[PDB]
């Protein structure tokens, strides 16, 4: 009851009892042919964009508020998919995201894993503006805080308002999955391309945001490990660019 | 400068001798907005409309 | 049936009220202007933020009232006043005086109306080179965070249509706005914090809800 | 500061002539639109 | 679809604004007049000059506003005012006073209107013994260069319809003009220079376009 | 009688009266499927490798011995085709090479244009060894000399022996084309992939060498231009790499 999956020259292993969320019922696909027939011809890499990219693990401790990543540009240094971001003026893609934990039966805790489109964030100063570095750091995660933040140009990252001004118990409206250390330790989310235009430039726009948020904190006792590792793996799907010839 | 009121404004100069890697000319393709395309027959039409799109032939 | 999208969003509201004179010594008080967006009406803003992408037509009605200034001069006998209401599409010329040439450009649609009649009304289609409007944008304008140029919807300008050396008068216009034939995509959670300004999502941190006495407390039954 | 494409021209070889021909010369550019061109939202022009 | 000829030309515009009194000591200030042509509206003129021959019908709407003169006398109680709007075809009698006989000729079509009602409107057909109008004429009138008599379109005159010894009042009329059912022939290049007067094509020499830094200069990419 | 050719987002213009040499009768193509079925799966870019790349022009003067380029690595800085050289461990490709001149009817001269597989070159010192920089400089051409050279680690580049120890009048045994300023000014050569293994690594091996050699020198008189420009344009064909998943 273990499946082994190979994309390109990558191989990972999952359990065949996985559960998969397809975001709004829609699988990813190519914009078919004839939105812009004449002088808008696209191309597709399909070479080493369809392959598993694995980020660094994060460390879940007793007081961890949460983590977030921006897509794309979490992959702007990831081999070929990142090269294509510099060579081409427009693009699009869907994604498959796997999130996994490594824990024992003597640990306990609960995580929400959610993919949020257009996650526009607020500044720590009400009459201020957010910086580009405070929104993302690429393949390194940003951190939520457990109290309200200060300083100039920083996202106001108190975890109960999720940086967007809503109640964090209501983020289940988005494509999401629960990880309860008692019953499962994995989550797969398949995201299609969602925009109000068919293609776009991939450097000054963040299509979506992946967030991981503990709702019940990690607990252990006498001589268990004091942390739990979380691992994120991403495979781009049906990527497509403007033709160069 | 110096030739916005002569027929010379329309002529790209090709010089004599051996300069076999130098630039001859270059421009951005922006009809409607850019000065070199702004007053042509295509540019004058596009400036009556607030949104336009298509292909261009040079 | 009352929770359909059309019955929830397609409702009229006053979104701008402005004043303008026939004679003045400021010359910006001689006309009124408004930029069309749906972010300075706090009740419509919140209902619109439940979705990420929207598509609609606009309908605008104008209620216009005039007054003679309390300055001094009485015994007048005046014909009814005429007004001009001009819509500028995105990518159009903007006037800066009331005597400007742009009040006569053939591609700015315009309405001429005289008091005493029914209130004037114009209908604007979905105007965007994109495929939908967006209530949320996680990007840069090219640089302002959260602002994309596909959301431009135009402007409205109002003036008096007198001749030379007019008599002093003060008018007020109220604009009533209504979206029609509406379609929405990607639902979102409702805004929990108060809005702080009209262009950002900035906020001060807010409590999740209000307290009670204890986790067991249920009030005595009648 | 445009976000538009560009066109450039380069000397690959240089111009070669026999004896008794002019030395310098000229190039001309013509522009046009192709059949798939569309326009929207008539407005006023900024030239008069 | 928005670049069709009808959608490009068939649009309404204010082309004349004039003032006239009920009593005066000039007797030319007692009525207003306008000769119909499309050469003193600079934005319509330029769009019309893209073609050599045109054919259209005309539609004219009138917005009319009145005022009691600030001279002296108050406490009045007046009924609403009546106005007469007369169109003269080409080859018709022209009035010179407001008491003239030509304000009663049976072949000059006329409109009678009282304030408070909807704005008046008349529709004029293509009136020419030729087959089209011409925006450009490389000839002599028989002698004026560039002027041919087939382009006559008529005139409009407006007065008050009181009786004898009326009370002092000042009115303003605005005329809104619109061509309909339009057809054009022989396209031309767009006017590059500013217009200098209303009857000629005279101009001062103009630059072909504006300068840049060098023949290689392309601005740095964002 | 002019044709306009578009590959990707590139466009060049040639004459329809062109003559084309297909190297040994063989057009380029993919190694079909099943030389190495099981764990040797290839992929193909077909994105912005099929596109015209144009080098800098060279200047033909009265005393020009000749020019040469090495393939690949004349394209190691050329956009995507160069990115793929670093991301992938093995590859292969064919090429189309256009060579053009700009000259008048008052000029005269004759060029040989030849594509030589495995052009192993000799050192200027008989008991020496050749350097890596003296074999190629990437997209810049190396130059032949009109007399015999010296110095350490340099290719012995006297033009009559073509750096290979043969008579230069006999290079017509390879795929070649003549450019006689009197009758034509252009040359197209289509080269397939030629090796003794199906794939290979593209950094430490030079598949073939393009050479351009004047056999009758340029001549002009009174006030003609004193040089003639030559231009080289390359389009890769049927490129293919090792799969990464």
């Amino acid at each position: 009851r273990v499946r082994s999956i190979t994309l390109g020259n990558s191989t990972i292993t999952t359990q065949e009892s996985a559960n998969v969320v397809v975001a709004y019922g829609r699988w990813p696909e190519y914009l078919k042919d004839n939105e812009a027939t004449a002088e808008d011809q696209p191309t597709q890499p399909d070479v080493a964009t369809c392959r598993f990219y694995t980020l660094e693990s994060v460390t879940w401790e007793r007081d961890s508020p949460g983590w977030w990543w921006k897509f794309p540009d979490a992959l702007k240094d990831m081999g070929l998919f990142g090269q294509n971001m510099y060579y081409h003026y427009l693009g699009r893609a869907g994604y498959t995201i796997h999130v996994q934990c490594n824990a024992s039966k003597f640990h306990q805790g609960c995580l929400m894993v959610v993919c949020v489109p257009e996650a526009e964030m607020g500044c720590s100063q009400v009459d201020g503006t957010v910086n580009e570095h405070s929104l993302s750091e690429g393949e390194t995660a940003k951190k939520f805080a457990s109290t309200s933040t200060n300083g100039t140009n920083t996202v106001q990252s108190i975890v109960t308002n999720a940086g967007m001004g809503v109640g964090v118990g209501n983020l289940t409206i988005f494509p999401h999955q629960w990880i309860n250390l008692r019953t499962n330790n994995c989550a797969t989310i398949v995201m299609p391309y969602i925009n109000n235009v068919p293609m776009d430039n991939m450097f000054r726009h963040h299509n979506f945001t992946l967030m991981i948020i503990p709702f019940v904190p990690l607990d252990y006792s006498s001589d268990s490990s004091t942390y739990v590792p979380i691992t994120v793996t991403v495979a781009p799907m049906c990527a497509e660019y403007n033709g160069l010839r | 400068e110096g030739k916005l009121d002569t027929m010379e404004i329309y002529r790209i100069p090709v010089q004599s001798g051996n300069h076999q890697s130098s630039q001859v000319f270059g421009f951005q393709v922006q009809p409607g907005l850019d000065n070199v395309f702004k007053h042509t027959l295509l540019g004058e039409i596009l400036n009556y409309y607030a949104h336009w799109s298509g292909s261009i032939k040079l | 049936s009352e929770s359909s999208i059309e019955n929830f969003l397609c409702r009229s509201a006053c979104v701008y009220m402005g004043e303008y004179h026939t004679t003045n010594t400021d010359t910006s008080k001689l006309f009124a202007s408004w930029t069309i967006n749906a972010r300075r009406m706090v009740q419509m803003r919140r209902k619109l933020e439940l979705f990420t992408y929207v598509r609609f037509d606009m309908e605008v009605t104008f209620v216009i009232t005039s007054k003679q200034d309390q300055g001094t001069q009485l015994g007048q006998d005046m014909p009814p006043l005429t007004h001009q209401i001009m819509y500028i599409p995105p990518g159009g010329p903007i006037p800066k005086s009331v005597t400007d040439y742009t009040w006569q450009t053939s591609t700015n649609p315009s309405i001429f109306w005289t008091e005493g009649n029914a209130p004037p009304r114009m209908s604007i289609p979905f105007i965007s080179i994109g495929n939908a409007y967006s209530n949320f944008y996680d990007g840069w304008s090219h640089g302002v965070y959260g602002y994309n140029t596909l959301n431009h919807m135009g402007q409205i300008y109002v003036r008096h249509v007198n001749g030379s050396s007019p008599l002093p008068m003060t008018s007020t216009v109220r604009m009533y706005f209504k979206p029609k034939h509406v379609k929405v995509w990607v639902p979102r959670p409702p805004r929990l914090c108060q809005y702080k300004n009209a262009s950002t999502v900035n906020f001060t941190p807010t409590n999740i809800t209000e307290k009670r006495q204890s986790i067991n407390y249920i009030p005595e039954t009648v | 500061y445009t976000s538009a494409g560009n066109v450039t021209c380069w000397y690959q070889t240089g111009i070669v002539v026999p004896a008794g021909t002019p030395t310098s010369c000229s190039i001309m550019c013509f522009v046009s639109a192709c059949n798939d061109f569309s326009v929207r939202l008539l407005k006023d022009t900024p030239f008069i």
